[PDB]
């Protein structure tokens, strides 16, 4: 019962953007911070830029245009878009600068600054960029701090889409073949049986709502990702981080049962972390609160992506 | 520390 997916792939020339400086890299390639100047239009668009080493074999490339191809076809202000691709000699992935970077980055950077407000929202942003990937049918398999990104410290969205999986309309499980997994992050039954759903999305989310409230630790540290599956079935879960309220942490317990149907729907967690959104002081506890304030480079033709709609 | 582990 699915509709075509009428998305535009929009194929980019060289000429088209330049790469100013180098994020990171990688054997896989380098990302860039660059500008996108589409032909003609009078407008600059701050970008990141992956340019895959020449060196890639088939395997890999065939994975990359899978991951664009998700990309592609989603449309939600928290959920990046690939605004293109360059086909060149090395395949070249271009999406919307994110100047912030990782959100388990900042956290941890700004630990000292970053207030219940914040925090908060990120949690409602974050719910609402995964309910919109639920309403497209798609599970997003890799939810974690580290996969989502800050295009200001008010906004932020989901990204990482190498291990999402379109669901069938008919179909409610995804049965996965081995491979290398997030095992910290994931849902039981994911772990046990490859089985994951957008209610295994949910238990990913409530581990990642937990990096947050305690500014960015490592869950079930120092204890070996071999032995999570048992201490869950043990019935042991992450514990309370020390600014939260029972009525958060409830929440986040909540997304860790062990029935998947009795987890919360990411609708519901927009519902209530916006009800705390209203009176953040109220539900998490944080020393100087009231207190603290959050937020490089011919600026004048520039426009974020999110502006330039085609 | 490794996010990602084989099983």
């Amino acid at each position: 019962g699915e509709a075509p997916n009428q998305a535009l792939l929009r194929i980019l020339k060289e000429t088209e953007f330049k790469k100013i400086k180098v994020l990171g890299s990688g054997a896989f390639g380098t990302v860039y911070k660059g500008l996108w100047i589409p032909e003609g239009e009078k407008v600059k668009i701050p970008v990141a830029i992956k340019e895959l080493r020449e060196a890639t074999s088939p395997k890999a490339n065939k994975e990359i245009l899978d991951e664009a191809y998700v990309m592609a076809s989603v449309d939600n202000p928290h959920v990046c878009r690939l605004l293109g691709i360059c086909l060149t000699s090395t395949v070249q992935l271009i999406t919307q600068l994110m100047p912030f970077g990782c959100l388990l980055d900042y956290v941890r950077e700004h630990k000292d600054n970053i207030g219940s407000q914040y925090l908060l929202n990120w949690c409602v942003q974050i719910a609402k960029g995964m309910n919109y990937l639920e309403d497209r049918r798609l599970v997003h398999r890799d939810l974690a701090a580290r996969n989502v990104l800050v295009k200001t410290p008010q906004h932020v969205k989901i990204t990482d889409f190498g291990r999402a999986k379109l669901l069938g309309a008919e179909e409610k499980e995804y049965h996965a073949e081995g491979g290398k997994v997030p095992i910290k992050w994931m849902a039981l039954e994911s772990i046990l049986h490859r089985i994951y759903t957008h209610q295994s999305d949910v238990w990913s989310y409530g581990v990642t709502v937990w990096e947050l409230m305690t500014f960015g630790s490592k869950p079930y540290d120092g204890i070996p990702a071999s032995e999570i599956s048992s201490i869950l079935e043990k019935g042991e879960r992450l514990p309370q981080p020390p600014i939260c309220t029972i009525d958060v942490y409830m929440i986040m317990v909540k997304c860790w049962m062990i029935d998947a149907d009795s987890r919360p729907k990411f609708r519901e967690l927009i519902i209530e972390f916006s009800k705390m959104a209203r009176d953040p002081q109220r539900y998490l506890v944080i020393q100087g609160d009231e207190r603290m304030h959050l937020p490089d480079e011919d600026m004048d033709d520039v426009v974020d992506a999110d502006e330039y709609l085609i | 520390d490794h996010q990602y582990y084989n099983d």
